[PDB]
């Protein structure tokens, strides 16, 4: 099949500035007749993708001038000339020059902001869920950016693995912030095994690492 | 304006098979080229193949061929997906699209049908746990329900009947090793309303018909 890869995976933007963005395919998109069957989409969250692009270069009804799309064979490049708010989401290259039809992987357009540290919380078990035999602790990262984190559970000075889970907000419409949930799991009888119960927070807007932590009590 | 509406979403077992509907309405239907195209969490885009309803003609990625059934019923205007033994791996979101006409037509289509959501599980409805996330520390103070233990996905969350939006963060629900969904609803408040202000989520969980208000409140 048409392998379509695309690069770079996630880029960050400014409004204003221009963006470009690369699909390669693994053979020539130029079909017997001519055509060259190249197109770009981009898809919102919770959305299907729409058509910006199609035949390299043609823009879809709608779609405003300030996008473009270049390239020839293999190697093709849809650009922004000044990006808008509004061009958020993921861009998808599509081929529909030979079956099976094919798309590349995605790249992802975001706001880039200013670097915002995250407030860090943490949450101990409830009495209720104590109750039922089994324990989550939640420590919440409001508010950051950028998105890369770390987030590392220290229980009793001991560092956990593999009984935590984390989740992330899509970047916040107002502020272009992210916001992350990770949740410790243990049963009952191991939660009381132990006193210490610690989130430390790793990240770009924080000088050095950031630790909540409470005493199973208190 | 052309339009194409898909079937509900659907809930089923390992080695269970499916068929999902692409309804359209327009004139023409025989001259249509129906894709369908799925996509896996906030991932990819998988293409399964095309079919032309006016004639014999379909086109399946070989990687679901066997697994993957196209077919159409021109007096009815109906594209049909048939998927047999589903997988685990087979959950995803699953469009029909219309995109193009025949290669010299000068035909680019955007018409996409809302999607059908298909999760593939051994799991058993059952409705969420709500657990509070209390609040503790005169500046901003986090609070929040965290949502356990229920199946199949998804659940909405809302604060004090939906009159509290700003400062919310819903996360995504995670899928947990027992084959059951969990997620965290939060919000920032300020502190020194904490004493006063009453703080309830409400979560639905469609399902199950499970509706769980939790006062959520300090210590
Ligand atoms: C006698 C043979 C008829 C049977 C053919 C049925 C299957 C047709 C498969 C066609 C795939 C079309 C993919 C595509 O990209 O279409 C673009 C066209 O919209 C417009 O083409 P153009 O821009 O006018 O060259």
């Amino acid at each position: 099949d048409v392998v379509m890869t695309q690069t770079p995976l996630s880029l960050p933007v400014t409004p204003g500035e221009p963006a470009s963005i690369s699909c390669t395919s693994g053979q020539s998109l130029v079909h017997i007749n001519g055509n060259t069957y190249l197109h770009w989409y981009l898809q919102k969250p919770g959305q299907s993708p729409k058509l910006l692009i199609y035949k390299v270069s043609n823009l879809f009804s709608g779609v405003p001038d300030r996008f473009s799309g270049s390239g020839s064979g293999t190697d093709f490049t849809l650009k922004i000339s000044r990006v808008e708010a509004e061009d958020v989401g993921v861009y998808f290259c599509s081929q529909s020059t030979h079956f099976p039809f094919t798309f590349g992987q995605g790249t992802k357009l975001e706001i880039k902001r200013t670097v915002a540290a995250p407030s860090v919380f943490i949450f101990p078990p409830s009495d209720e869920q104590l109750k039922s035999g089994t324990a989550s602790v939640v420590c919440l990262l409001n508010n950051f950016y950028p998105r890369e984190a770390k987030v590392q559970w220290k229980v009793d000075n001991a560092l956990q693995s593999g009984n935590s889970q984390e989740s992330v907000t899509e970047q916040d419409s107002k502020d272009s912030t992210y916001s992350l949930s990770s949740t410790l799991t243990l049963s009952k009888a191991d939660y009381e095994k132990h006193k210490v119960y610690a989130c430390e927070v790793t990240h770009q807007g924080l000088s050095s690492p950031v630790t909540k932590s409470f005493n199973r009590g208190e | 304006e052309v339009q194409l509406v898909q079937s509900g979403a659907e809930v089923k077992k390992p080695g269970e098979s499916l068929k999902i509907s692409c309804q359209a309405f327009g004139y023409g239907f025989i001259n249509y080229l129906i894709e369908w195209i799925r996509q896996m969490p906030g991932q990819g885009l998988e293409w399964i193949g095309l079919i032309n309803p006016g004639s014999d003609y379909t086109n399946y990625n070989e990687n679901f061929k066997g697994q993957a059934t196209l077919s159409a019923d021109k007096s009815s205007s109906t594209a049909y997906l048939q998927w047999s033994s589903l997988k685990a791996s087979d959950t995803a979101m699953y469009f029909c699209a219309r995109r193009f006409g025949y290669y010299g037509s000068g035909n680019y289509f955007d018409y996409w049908g809302q999607g059908t959501m298909v999760t593939v599980s051994s799991a058993s409805t059952k409705g969420p746990s709500v657990f509070p996330l209390a609040p503790s520390s005169g500046g901003t103070a986090a609070l929040g329900c965290l949502v356990k233990d229920y199946f199949p996905e998804p659940v909405t969350v809302s604060w004090n009947s939906g009159a509290l939006t700003s400062g919310v963060h819903t996360f995504p629900a995670v899928l947990q090793s027992s084959g059951l969904y969990s997620l965290s609803s939060v919000v920032t408040v300020p502190s020194s309303s904490l004493g006063t202000q009453t703080y309830i989520c409400n979560v639905n969980h469609k399902p199950s018909n499970t509706k769980v208000d939790k006062r959520v409140e300090p210590k």
